[PDB]
């Protein structure tokens, strides 16, 4: 059973934090609440909609941090001229952006991870 | 030698174009300006960067922030994180297609030598590259 | 060994908690030992000493009148704060925009010896390149010195790649520093003018 201030759903526990930190602080903050916790992850749309009801006391047009980070440096690149290159030489080539959700329309925003957002944590045991 | 306009570096011809276009459009335009030409390609930390860096700094003018280069995210999904922070696989997604940044451009600061991925649909000037004709 | 050139030498000490208070003193010690091999003078070698965390604590500025023994004294007493974090990109922006905000000694070299014993988050290391490149455009050489394991090997590599002068030195820990002096010192001296 989910701790106080946590709403259950298909086995897990969630919680909307009105804290204002960056993706990293966000992710780490979650892990330091209940073992196994992380930023929220949306498997199906139903899950999303369920996390949406928890994020209602928030403004219209804002976004909450979700469990996805550094989405550009995980990519595989290539040049038009087909030039060769060793990925080790491309350590921080792209921006360090993470994903934020807009509960209203559940649209994911890929923004810089240095931005302060409200967030949602999750865990099941 | 290099065709009038195109500058030469280590046996190749580079050229700056003010004409702001999107990523693919600037690429096509390069593979139509010479045989075997595309958006410039940079050896991450080679003196070639300084060349193209200065290459643009001199030619580009006023206040343009970016200049496209021939490097993009090959991935076709809208983002490249295949797992959530909890280890769970990334299947379901909703990425807002306009925040999708797969196209690399040089940045003005430090004299166009700092890379950055931008929205490919953006209209920016550029640099073309191609071997000797 | 003894170095007497036209140098602007900046010691940047990784004052994080990734170093035990006792280990910090070994760091400080190394900094003081290289100073006895330096001809510290306003016309020869000028040194600044900063302890950085998420911010910068500067215990020594290039322009100073205190005697070099007085200067070596101030660095050996550099208080320990074992900060939670110790951002390398950030203390490089300090150096870029403060120490060398202006270059009053155009005839002299400018070296920042960054002694780092930790690793900063990519959210921040995403600035490492532009600050190292900015210090380059100001004729400021950066020599990263990796003290131990917890030193981001990839982040140290980032600082190097920025220029041929930017050599690095990988060390197992602070003790090894004690024996790396001669090398570092001498390497670092061969890039500065004279007379």
């Amino acid at each position: 059973d989910c701790p106080p201030d946590w709403s259950s759903y298909e086995g897990h526990c969630y919680r909307f934090f009105k804290e204002w930190m960056h993706w990293d602080d966000a992710e780490e903050f979650c892990t330091e609440q209940q073992t196994g916790a992380h930023l929220v992850s949306f498997q199906s749309k139903e899950e999303a909609d369920f996390v949406r009801s928890l994020t209602s006391e928030m403004l219209k047009g804002d976004v909450v941090w979700i469990g996805l980070s550094d989405v550009w440096n995980k990519c595989r690149f290539e040049w038009t001229d087909g030039m060769e290159f060793d990925y080790d030489d491309y350590y921080l080539i792209a921006e360090y952006e993470c994903v934020a959700s807009k509960p209203t329309n559940n649209k994911w925003w890929i923004i810089p991870c240095t931005r302060f957002k409200n967030f949602v944590c999750e865990f099941q045991a | 030698d290099c065709p009038s306009g195109w500058s030469s570096y280590e046996g190749n011809c580079y050229k700056f174009f003010q004409q702001k276009m999107n990523w693919a459009d600037a690429e096509r335009f390069c593979s139509e300006q010479a045989k075997g030409g595309h958006l410039v390609s940079i050896k991450i930390y080679s003196k070639e960067k300084d060349f193209v860096g200065d290459l643009v700094t001199k030619n580009i003018q006023s206040s343009d922030l970016y200049a496209w280069i021939g490097l993009r995210v090959e991935n076709k999904e809208k983002q490249c994180s295949s797992e959530w922070s909890d280890g769970s696989s990334v299947s379901y997604e909703n990425v807002v297609e306009r925040t999708v940044k797969k196209c690399f451009a040089l940045e003005k600061d430090l004299g166009f030598v700092l890379w950055i991925n931008l929205y490919c649909a953006q209209k920016n000037p550029f640099v073309c590259k191609s071997p000797p004709p | 060994f003894y170095c007497s050139k036209l140098l602007d030498l900046v010691f940047l000490l990784d004052g994080s908690s990734m170093l035990s208070e006792a280990e910090f003193e070994v760091l400080k010690a190394f900094v003081v030992g290289m100073m006895e091999r330096l001809h510290i003078s306003q016309k020869r070698i000028r040194v600044a000493v900063v302890e950085y965390h998420d911010g910068s604590r500067a215990y020594l500025e290039l322009k100073a009148r205190k005697r070099p023994s007085e200067l070596r004294r101030i660095t050996s007493q550099i208080k320990y704060t074992g900060s939670q974090v110790a951002s390398t990109s950030e203390v490089l922006k300090y150096t870029l925009f403060q120490i060398f905000g202006k270059i009053d000694r155009p005839e002299a070299s400018h070296i920042t010896l960054l002694l780092t014993a930790s690793q900063e988050p990519p959210r921040m290391a995403r600035n490492l390149v532009r600050y190292v490149q900015g210090l380059k455009k100001k004729k400021v050489i950066v020599i990263p010195v990796g003290i131990g394991p917890h030193a981001s090997l990839k982040q140290i590599r980032l600082i190097e790649k920025q220029a041929p002068e930017n050599k690095a030195f990988l060390l197992s820990g602070v003790d090894e520093l004690e024996q790396r002096r001669d090398e570092i010192v001498s390497y670092l001296c061969d890039l500065a003018p004279e007379a």
